[PDB]
DNA sequence: ATACAACCTACTACCT
RNA sequence: UGAGGUAGUAGGUUGUAU
């Protein structure tokens, strides 16, 4: 009572996949090679055992890759031996589903049958089919789409699902290891106009209503205000900071909101005047400022053999990172990976349209694994020490420079 | 050190009450839920516009393959998927003459030449729906692409040919609203991408890889508009209802306002869908402001409320609020002031805007789709777009972002809050996909924000998708 | 009206 | 405007406290 369905094997899947699954949904037993994500030792003579015992229709797929393919040939002969033994006229029901082998190109084995017409609709060929089924009585149970269902999530999912695996990815987060012991307010007063520029000292510095925020030391200032030198330490609110990123400071003073921004804003600052120290070319976008390396500065562009700079069609491209700090939800550098665009090795374009344009053209072969190994070789090469670098902050922070992992129970099979 | 947790891919629901993680799949599969009979089309443009879509629409009947059946599974033709007729002989067209495209387009205001060219299709589409015997499901508008290209916002005409929004879809769409007509807006490079080319000889627009998925995001859509069921979820919660909030600017106002707009998803007693437009977008006057008054905001809640409760008869649950941005102490004690002690309301921040990319060390592909990082009970990071094992590439381009989901007033487990919003990633009835990174009610809710807001006024306007999407 | 951080929208351009 | 994704460019608001 089974359906043979005829075809060649890697050139017909997919209306073959489709019928198939069609007419199990039906309530029709089908036998197709490809229903069968395991196949046994014996192929060719359990095929012949099923055309000559166990299917009451033979389906050929008739296509430009099915008219002398071998197998398909043979099964065609063996299939109309067994049209032969049981009289049965119409045993053999090709179907024509290729545009580019014409009506007249068809094999002798089947150039003298009635031919089902795919090529315009699909939907009109299956219901050809099941109209013929239904007037030939070919048996058929009651219709259950469970049945596809279930053949489906067999046979052409099961290597297409995710497995149980133990994975480790990096990230863009640098944790902030270590801390300055406490924060200081220098009630400065006066100081000659509190040193108007304030962005423009060493040290990382803000004004507050009458105090300067800052981590270093009151004297450090005296080598951009004068009068610094004669002011006293007394004037002095210690804060500890360790006790800060814990939210534990209360009272109309200062709240522990406005201390974690004032952090942040000191954090951003020392991290800007740390990589202006470190000798790096600075880009500004919209909102925000990057940090990238020219032509010939690296020996050969190679640092741990990962590639910084490159040549894309006549313009040189440099890998850039911008940066942040935050406290939400731990102290964290947060750091994004940029594209920039010379004409020359030391050089810049104006336009930004043709930067964009530039950038979206690269972007769309690089991938995760150069993304990353760029990423950490501009984190490594901005390092310090083994495994750390500082920022000048006498005090100082280190931020790590190896990104925060996180780990994963699950994963797929590439 | 950090411990990722992994949730399982949603379910939608076909045919036969038989569940698929893929709408393709499904779709071609099982079938859709809805049983309609065909799809009589009206189509307006040039006499080039209706040959192009005649060719298109035959063309569709066929199958059409990707490059890769496996990545991007291939269209087996409309009527073995949707089992319903949708033809070039149920074409109705109306003419749309090249000289009346001409005598509009050139202009030096942008805003004049947009008002004109909207008009000229739309009163044509007005009067064959008013005056005409034949009755159409979606009216196809094949605009030529100079238009496109003349009539965006920022469009500049060059010197040598030389209220309501600068912009032709969003006027086109607003100011067909009174009449309530599904229509689908084609390019005339879209449907004939072949004759478009460019100075080297090549299309401008290469569909040669993705012809069949082209053919299957169009066949949804069409199939959506003309008033089909695709697909619908499974395995969600009842007496829930999921809200949608999105702001948008009006610019058409002498004073810029922001009208905050939404979108409604539950379930009915007949263990179906609703997912429909809650809107009379309500107006902030303070300019750069995105909170609502607590006026507006009783409003906003009763409306949502009442049209629960008229669909079911019972108060829900539970209620959502999904938003991109953070609800204050104002808007929240105004919406505690309608909802009932029984119902809970629990408003959530959906953003995009924390850069947390996670690099996966052991090939070229990118992290899994579904994998979250549990910041704390009320912060979470979730992956809604990136590598998808079924079709074996992932839904980015380079490294996907993360979607940073915080439950910011009330309360709920927020791993319950991630299974909400990746089943809801499943509901994009604009395309034909996986499932996209944005849940689908702010994704909506900001479609039908972008309408409602390129007009001066209009009246209660419909609540059905297939009006705006 | 300056500086800052922390949240917000509108408008393009490119890849598949 | 078939649809998503990734970027870039402008603008504005908010407790501050000059
Ligand atoms: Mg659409």
């Amino acid at each position: 009572n089974k359906i043979f369905i005829s075809h060649a094997t890697p050139d017909d899947n997919d209306f073959t996949r489709w019928l198939a699954l069609k007419l199990i949904g039906l309530g029709y037993e089908v036998w197709c090679d490809i229903l069968f994500l395991d196949k046994g030792v014996d192929f060719w003579s359990n095929i012949e055992k099923v055309i000559r015992e166990d299917t009451c229709k033979f389906l050929l797929v008739s296509s430009s890759y099915s008219n002398q393919r071998e197998g398909v040939l043979k099964e065609l002969a063996v299939a109309a031996k067994v049209k032969k033994q049981l009289k049965d006229d119409k045993f053999i029901i090709p179907l024509a589903i290729d545009e580019q082998l014409s009506y007249d190109d068809i094999n002798i084995d089947i150039v003298r049958l009635n031919a089902i017409d795919f090529k315009m609709s699909w939907a009109r060929g299956l219901k050809d089919i099941l109209e013929a089924f239904e007037k030939q009585k070919v048996p058929k149970e009651v219709a259950d789409a469970s049945k596809s269902n279930l053949l489906y999530q067999q046979i052409f999912l099961h290597d297409k699902s995710v497995i149980e695996k133990e994975e480790i990815y990096d990230s863009n987060w640098l944790s902030i290891l270590s801390f300055p012991e406490e924060l200081r307010f220098h009630e400065y007063n006066w100081m000659l106009p509190k040193r108007f520029d304030v962005r423009e000292l060493t040290f990382p510095a803000v004004r507050y209503k009458n105090y300067l925020c800052t981590f270093a030391w009151a004297y450090d200032f005296t080598y951009h205000l004068p009068k610094t030198e004669t002011y006293h330490k007394s004037k002095t609110i210690r804060i500890p900071t360790e006790e800060i990123l814990s939210g534990s400071y209360d009272s109309n003073f200062i709240r522990n909101a406005e201390c974690k921004r004032l952090i942040v804003q000191l954090l951003n600052k020392a991290f800007e005047l740390r990589m202006k120290d470190k000798e790096v070319q600075e880009y500004e976008m919209s909102n925000k400022t990057a940090y990238w390396l020219e032509k010939g500065k690296l020996e050969k562009d190679k640092f741990e053999k990962t590639m910084l700079v490159g040549k894309q069609k006549d313009k040189n491209w440099h890998f850039a990172i911008s940066g942040a700090s935050k406290l939400y939800p731990f102290p964290v550098l947060m750091i994004s990976s940029h594209i920039f665009f010379t004409a020359d090795g030391k050089k810049l374009i104006d336009s930004s349209s043709v930067q964009h344009s530039s950038r979206r053209r690269q972007g769309k072969n690089w991938w995760n694994n150069t993304w990353r190994t760029k990423l950490l070789a501009f984190i490594k090469y901005l390092s310090d020490d083994d495994t750390s670098f500082y920022l000048e902050m006498e005090e100082k922070v280190f931020v790590s420079n190896e990104p925060v992992k996180f780990k994963g129970n699950v994963s797929y099979n590439i | 050190m950090k411990e990722l947790i992994y949730i399982e891919e949603p379910k939608i629901l076909f045919a036969h009450g038989q569940k698929c993680t893929d709408a393709r799949d499904g779709l071609a599969l099982f079938g859709p839920l809805n049983n309609l009979y065909g799809i009589k089309s009206g189509v307006i443009g040039t006499k080039q516009g209706l040959k192009i879509f005649r060719d298109y629409l035959d063309h569709i009947q066929k199958p059409i393959y990707n490059s890769n059946s496996i990545t991007r599974p291939m269209f087996p033709g409309f009527e073995a998927v949707f089992d319903c007729k949708w033809e070039s002989t149920g074409i109705t067209f109306k003419e749309v003459t090249n000289e009346d495209i001409g005598k509009f387009l050139y202009n030096s205001s942008t805003h004049k030449r947009t008002y004109d060219l909207v008009s000229l299709f739309i009163d044509k589409i007005i009067s064959a729906n008013k005056n005409e015997d034949e009755n159409v499901d979606v009216w196809f508008v094949i605009v030529p692409d100079e238009i496109y290209k003349y009539c965006r916002p920022n469009s500049v005409l060059p010197k040598e040919m030389v209220n309501y929004d600068a912009q032709f879809h969003d006027q086109f769409k607003a100011r067909l609203l009174k009449h309530t007509i599904p229509t689908q807006i084609f390019r005339e490079s879209t449907l004939a991408w072949r004759d478009f080319k460019n100075a080297f000889g090549l299309p401008i627009r290469d569909f040669s890889k993705i012809e069949g998925h082209l053919a299957w995001t169009i066949s949804t859509a069409a199939f959506y508009k003309a008033g089909g069921k695709p697909w619908k979820l499974s395995d969600v919660r009842n007496g829930v209802c999921y809200l949608g909030l999105v702001y948008k600017k009006v610019e058409k106002s002498k004073n810029p306002r922001n009208a905050c707009c939404a979108a409604q998803m539950f379930l009915d007693n007949g263990d179906g869908t609703v997912f429909k437009g809650e809107v009379g977008p309500w107006y902030n006057p303070k300019n750069g402001q995105y909170h609502l008054e607590p006026k507006e905001a009783k409003a906003l809640l009763s409306q949502s409320l009442q049209s629960y409760k008229e669909q079911i008869g019972e108060y829900p649950k539970e209620v959502f609020i999904h938003a991109k941005t953070r609800f204050n102490h104002q808007e929240w004690d105004a919406f505690l002031e309608v909802t009932p002690k029984e119902t809970n309301l629990v408003g959530v921040t959906i953003s995009k805007t924390k850069p947390l990319k996670l690099y996966k060390t052991e090939g070229d592909y990118t992290i899994l789709r579904g994998n979250a990082y549990v910041v704390n009970e009320r912060s979470a990071f979730l992956w809604t777009v990136g590598y998808v094992p079924k079709i074996q590439t992932a839904l980015s381009m380079e490294v996907p972002n993360p979607l940073f989901i915080e439950i910011n007033k009330g309360e709920a487990d927020i791993k319950q809050v991630l299974k909400d919003i990746l089943s809801l990633t499943k509901l994009n009835y604009n395309a034909c996909i996986f499932a996209d990174g944005e849940p689908v009610t702010l994704r909506f809710a900001d479609k039908i924000g972008e309408i409602l807001t390129a007009s001066t006024d209009i009246k209660t306007p419909p609540l059905a998708f297939k009006y705006y999407i």
